[PDB]
DNA sequence: CGGGAAAATCTCTAGCA
DNA sequence: ACTGCTAGAGATTTTCCCG
DNA sequence: CGGGAAAATCTCTAGCA
DNA sequence: ACTGCTAGAGATTTTCCCG
């Protein structure tokens, strides 16, 4: 049940910014998706990025990669 | 209370102070003779 | 400091000298010479050295309309994932504008557009044309191309492209055509080494999966957090940390000093 | 690795595809497309369909993706070939257009699109259709008061129809359909690629005889000899290109 | 590779894709498709991501002409310490030009100067100030401001202190020395937090002192060092090594593996 | 030998290719049919 | 640090001045100034001369720097205040002046003139220039054939007499002679500056009486007490300021 | 003699440039100037600069503070 | 583990009126 | 109350590959 | 050694047609 | 064969200062 939708969840890649990097940052793992927030872990890191900051995606090139 | 020195709209003059209304990431909204503007950050200094 | 200060007052009302400059010619703190320049209008020209950020929301577009050969090429582009659209039109029209937004707006899920103030964005027909559609304006900074900056790029981008096949096309419209196509299905890079197209449809439906995804998720999953306060929604946990929303202020905690109900 | 068995297993009992068993065995996709493939027993995206239509004697050309009922349709000039042409190279440009399929009609066969399709890369071929248009011009008229042309009423019937109009098994809209079945295209795309990368290398395990390879991640190799998927060390494996 | 090599040069001829988008497509080596992209005369239409640095020699001098209010001004500013002179002038003309250049080599030690390829600096009469005042020419690339880049932001840093002074002065000329004034001497900062004028009276001192200093040690240190070759001149040694110079070639070398005669 | 595509003056095309005669810091000196040009390197490409 | 005693008997034994013992015994310049002042028995770059000639019916304006002898010479168009001022605030934005020496001419005395003056912080006073008249006059007989006008060969006699003419002690010429003494000058401006800064100090060392601080560097912190400098480490002093 | 004179060149500070960095280096200490080359040491590293990448100054401020 | 080649990441720039 | 970016040419660092 | 304030260094940008 | 830079507004790191 729930564990399935969360790890499908965690499959998702996210590259974010911060408020003054001009530079995106590499594809951290999505843990949740809000209105105008998102909750993202990057290397033992767990991070709250506003939505204007950030692309999901899921990563076709990889997800058939392993 | 701040002071803003802006330029607003293609005049390379700079003009202010004026009335800091709101801050925000890369622009501010400012009050000058009860007109306001809204100007990129690049183009403002708050003191 | 005194008659130092007020010697480089009278110094800086005849020369507007910077604060080094009176700091080392009147033996003067540089607090005190920096408040000196501080408090002149007249040495107040410089803004601070940065950049802001545009939106990069996936229902974001940036609409702009750039001039080739004598003849205007609206062009919209999907700030996420790149992916653009463009069509030449005979003037640069409000009924233009707006005929070219209803065909975006029925063909991908357009939420707000971000463009400049020229005449034919701030028209009332395309006003009309973003209220049937649903879709919310949002107007750069007069004279502040960097407020639409990637549309801008793709502008430079789009041309480059129909500089490279322009001699396989009679007629503009149909280069432009050309160009589009190849920037959206031959050119790849980004962040998931992406063409535009494939990533837009990544982004697209990442954005309808993980809605439902968290929908069944917070359906399923529905409990209080207390840590340190109020009963915070739990939002995630694991890992020793505990993500909460207390008072819709989103915010992580250690799993230590927190309870779960 | 460890739930290949599993996997097999599964498949023999219910002969389900590749994504499922990968989804629930956490097995690399080239792995379940393999152990799929290696049984005799268990063995769309890109078409459109083109047609010119009328109204108030205008004629609309609409497209319609034939696997999700999605729909772009514009009004023309004139029910020409030029026109025809500038429509699908559009369209070519906006989603992945692969074959097209036509009535014979004066237009579709000119010289003009067929040079459009050369240049897109499109394949030429000549029942949804004449159901998309009813639907079509029944929006159309729903709208018509809404707008003083044409035009407008078509791009605010496509509009409605695309994003506006929800049904079928889950409820969801033709919009919606196309992005999860081009999503889809390119999970198979980029999958066919990765075999195509890796059916070209053999591997020497154990040294026992020439083998396939299907997967080289994190924990081992996994490849396929004599009709049997085995997993092996690095250094227990060779692996060349022949 | 060949039929996916062959595909792929036809979609290029077509599409111009970029190196990654035939990788992907016909699965080609990165080096495959990145030569396919260098073969195509169409897609090279971009530089290397670089700058040059302009030369800063002390007898160096970046002259230009700047247009303030109608009028012009003739700027030249020393590189190395970015001490300005200025002049408004009635013209653009070559006359007014040398004459310029011939009050700048009397009162300071001008050994060239750096100037674009405007129609006054490249008349003949400032040809022949240059050649009586043993100044050479050195004219930047054409279409190439940044070649004289110095001289560029201090047109931009004049412009600024004159808007800052021109209340002060009723004609243009007298703000402009003002601005010459005020840049030279009440404003502080660079490499030793120095005016501009102490800065270039710093420099020409240095470049005097050190050169005589140089040449009484190299009068008085006379030494031949051979290394690993043939008797380089000795330099300077010390702190286990060696500057030689071998036949106008400055190296340095380790202390060992090395002989002083 | 090297193939020097560059940007002269003002012109927004490109040209090439053309042979590379000098190559220093910042600028090269190429020749392209029988004439001779010197380009800074931001507004070169050499292969 | 350690030379601070020798450094005392050489100035007793022969009063020289600051900077050579600071050379000789490699102290800061405070203390050897320090020094060299505390001895009562051992107890100009900024002034500038100008003069308006006549040549060929043509009004030069010249202005001699007297300690080097540089010059700064040109034909202005009339013998007026404006020009005077003029050339004046372009001096003083070229070089250092504080002090001009005229003769009491009706450009010099006018109130164009003492406006520039206060702008630039001139100050204003009323035979090194007639000398400098003479040989400037000599320079330009000797270069007129070599240009039609005549400002152009007071320019060309300028170059020559700052560049191209050397004699005196060490046969230097003009230039190089202003820039070591506008250097020597910028010295003596930056000692004076930190004099200034540490004459506010108190040190207490071992507690003794207040003693004015010289020193506080990498090694220790030099006082000086009772007309004796002393060199004590950081723990072992305080310095406050009054 | 001679040692005097090396100790005071180098008193004398240098500021200079690589080929592809815009950021000018801290002052080095003067060790060898040359006509078009001048050798420098910089935080026990020695470096042969063009003339044309390098200023050499003295620095007065700090001449007469130590 | 030692290099070595290939991939990946970082740096930096023009052009977008 | 809004907001520089993008894609390519090199340069430098990481990673995979076999012994 | 521990913070804390002041200095110094680093980052980054507009304007120079 | 020639060549972006400069000075100011913040931000972050180093250094001096006293216990
Ligand atoms: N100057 C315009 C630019 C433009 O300078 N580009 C170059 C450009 C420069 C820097 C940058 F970071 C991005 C850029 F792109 C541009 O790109 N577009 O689109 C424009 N569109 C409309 C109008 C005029 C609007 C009518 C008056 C409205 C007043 O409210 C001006 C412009
Ligand atoms: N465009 C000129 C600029 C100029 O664009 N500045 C802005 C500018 C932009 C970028 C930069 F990095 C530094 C800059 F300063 C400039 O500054 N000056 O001085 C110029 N002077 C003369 C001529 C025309 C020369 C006559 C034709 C010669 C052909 O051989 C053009 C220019
Ligand atoms: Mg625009
Ligand atoms: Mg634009
Ligand atoms: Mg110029
Ligand atoms: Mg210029
Ligand atoms: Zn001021
Ligand atoms: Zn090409």
């Amino acid at each position: 049940e729930l564990q399935k939708q969360i790890t499908k969840i965690q499959n998702f890649r996210v590259y974010y910014r911060d408020s003054r990097d001009p530079v995106w940052k590499g594809p951290a793992k999505l843990l949740w998706k809000g209105e105008g927030a998102v909750v993202i872990q990057d290397n033992s890191d767990i991070k709250v990025v506003p939505r204007r900051k950030a692309k999901i995606i899921r990563d076709y090139g990889k997800q058939m990669a392993g | 209370n701040f002071r803003v020195y802006y330029r607003d709209s293609r005049d390379p003059v700079w003009k202010g102070p004026a009335k800091l209304l709101w801050k925000g990431e890369g622009a501010v909204v400012i009050q000058d003779n009860s007109d306001i503007k809204v100007v990129p950050r690049r183009k403002a200094k708050i003191i | 400091f005194l008659d130092g200060i007020d010697k480089a007052q009278e110094e800086h009302e005849k020369y507007h000298s910077n604060w080094r400059a009176m700091a080392s010619d009147f033996n003067l703190p540089p607090v005190v010479a920096k408040e000196i320049v501080a408090s002149c209008d007249k040495c107040q020209l410089k803004g601070e050295a940065m950049h802001g950020q545009v939106d990069c929301s996936p229902g974001i577009w940036q609409l702009d309309c750039t001039h080739l050969e004598g003849k205007v090429i609206l062009v919209a582009v999907h700030v996420a994932s790149g992916y653009i659209e463009a069509e030449v039109i005979p003037a640069e029209t409000g009924q233009e504008t707006a005929y070219f937004l209803l065909k975006l707006a029925g063909r991908w899920p357009v939420k707000t557009v971000h463009t400049d103030n020229g005449s034919n964005f701030t028209s009332t027909t395309v006003k009309a044309a973003c209220w049937w559609a649903g879709i919310k304006q949002k107007f750069a900074i007069p004279y502040n191309p960097q407020s639409k900056g990637v549309i801008e790029s793709m502008n430079k981008e789009l041309k480059k492209i129909i500089g490279q096949v322009r001699d396989q096309a009679e007629h503009l419209k149909t280069a432009v055509q050309m160009a589009v196509f190849i920037h959206n299905f031959k050119r790849k890079g980004g962040i998931g080494g992406y063409s535009a197209g494939e990533r837009i449809v990544d982004i697209i439906a990442t954005d309808i999966q993980t809605k439902e995804l968290q929908k069944q998720i917070t359906k399923i999953q529905n409990f209080r957090v207390y840590y340190r306060k109020g009963p915070a929604k739990l939002l995630w946990k694991g890992e020793g940390a505990v993500v909460i929303q207390d008072n819709s202020d989103i915010k992580v905690v250690p799993r230590r000093k927190a309870k779960i109900i």
